[PDB]
């Protein structure tokens, strides 16, 4: 599983970065200047490092060790973060002004987009302050297996835990979760808005939506199923993989569709 | 050929209650059958190849554009709903025996939100219009 | 209207199969329990079909 999914991943990234590469290829040759490439190219690289963070959450006892679990827990939370606030903050910023306008320069754009870059990496950079991360196990019930070598298994699992979890990470997903269903409201909102300035918002809405859907089912499902290591691991993966594919082909391969006359 | 009968399966004997002096044994009652996986599947694939043929015949007639009957939005977003929630009930379902409260609320909440939404996306655009 | 009513039937078929999950054995003998575990596949699987 962890092999297969990291295969998804990493071409992924390749046709994330290959896909930037196009759309800054035609920076302003051509009607994309339209639609922000600055806001498109910024949700690719978040893309980039959400399917990026696929390997550290694979990455256990079995590969790394004691000592090296520190930068592992580390790697998932910063990359998974700040690929998620990069690659979601843009599409709400495109889909906020494009509501906001119709009920503008370009510079408000990036500066939004920096402030909910800056507070979600100001928030977890406060919660890792406060109560790092560090390696926690969890122990089962004892067991006897019987191939004949008469010993008893005393089954354990490790996970990347910080003191008093589920409390942090409540908070977390709260805040992003009440965000995604601004975001979905806003889509649905400004279906009809046909601004001219900018060119793709409804691919945004429709992004926007499934991104929303899939993290709001994935985000409790991963904590009720933590004591599973392979559910977990699947569905978070799952979710990350799929919603990166469809955002950076449903936001992007009708550009190059319309572009190839 | 299966005719889905039920089994009871026990752990855990040694949980206490309050101090009233008894080992409470939790036993837990399930309706399983010898091979439920392939029956599932098959199941869950007729069901799915009439979704996907669905969905195809309403991605081809995407362009008629009369106000009146297009709905293939409708039906599009009717249909990916349901199937995304479909498949992680499923997977969830199964992946929670041990849990049957939360099993529970997982399925109910999964049925109630796809029918609602199946309904509501069909019959409230009609009854907006009317007023 | 037709197909409409036969969707809205399979709505309220699949909504009926939300009681028939909750009952486990503290509220139903231990012979409905093993008809039941059958009825609600069925109500399902028509109302879904129908719709
Ligand atoms: C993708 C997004 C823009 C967010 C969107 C959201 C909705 C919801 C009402 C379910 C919130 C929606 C549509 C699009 C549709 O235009 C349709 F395409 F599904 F039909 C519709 O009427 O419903």
């Amino acid at each position: 599983l962890f092999i297969s999914v990291s295969v998804l991943s990493s071409l992924g990234i390749v046709l994330a970065v290959v896909c930037l590469s196009f759309n800054i290829y035609n920076s302003h040759v051509r009607y994309i200047q339209n639609s922000q490439p600055n806001l498109n190219n910024l949700t690719a690289v978040g893309c980039s490092l959400a399917l990026a963070a696929v390997f550290p959450l694979g990455l256990d006892g079995y590969h790394i060790g004691r000592n090296q679990f520190p930068f592992v827990c580390q790697a998932r939370l910063w990359l998974l973060g700040l690929g998620f606030s990069l690659g979601y903050g843009s599409m709400f910023t495109k889909i906020w002004w494009v509501h906001t306008v119709f009920t503008l320069e370009p510079w408000k754009l990036y500066a939004t987009v920096g402030l909910l870059v800056g507070m979600d990496v100001l928030t977890l950079a406060i919660w890792q302050i406060v109560d790092p991360l560090h390696r926690t196990i969890e122990t089962f019930a004892k067991e006897e297996p019987k191939e004949d070598i008469d010993v008893s298994i005393l089954p354990q699992l490790e996970h990347c835990s910080s003191r008093k979890m589920n409390t942090w990470l409540g908070i977390f997903y709260g805040y992003k979760g009440l965000l995604l269903l601004l975001g979905i409201f806003l889509a649905y909102e400004t279906k009809s808005v046909s601004t001219e300035k900018i060119n793709d918002h409804r691919a945004v809405g429709m992004a926007i939506y499934n991104v929303a859907v899939l993290c709001l089912i994935t985000a409790p499902v991963t904590m009720i199923l933590s004591s599973q290591q392979d559910a977990a691991f699947a569905f978070a993966s799952l979710a990350i993989v799929f919603s990166s594919y469809i955002t950076l082909v449903v936001l992007f391969v009708p550009k190059m569709r319309r572009l190839i006359t | 050929v299966d005719p889905l009968r039920r089994t009871v399966e026990k752990y855990s004997m040694e949980p206490d209650p309050a101090g009233r002096d008894i080992s409470i044994r939790p036993l837990l009652e399930h309706c399983e059958n010898t091979h439920m996986t392939i029956w599932l599947g098959i199941v869950y694939a007729y069901k799915g190849l009439l979704m996907l043929f669905g969905c195809f015949l309403a991605w081809e007639t995407r362009n008629v554009s009369i106000p009146a009957l297009n709905d293939s939005k409708y039906i599009g977003m009717s249909v990916y709903n349901v199937g995304i929630m479909c498949i992680i009930g499923a997977a969830v379902s199964f992946l929670t025996r041990d849990q049957p409260n939360v099993q529970f609320c997982i399925v109910a909440l999964v049925i109630i939100f796809c029918s609602t939404i199946t309904l509501c996306l069909v019959f409230v655009p009609k009854l907006i219009t009317l007023r | 209207p037709y197909m409409n009513n036969l969707i809205i039937l399979g709505g309220m078929l699949s909504y009926a199969s939300i009681f028939l999950f909750g009952l486990d054995g503290s509220f139903v003998s231990e012979k409905t329990f093993e008809t039941l575990c059958t009825v609600r596949t069925w109500i399902l699987t028509v109302g879904y079909t129908t719709a």
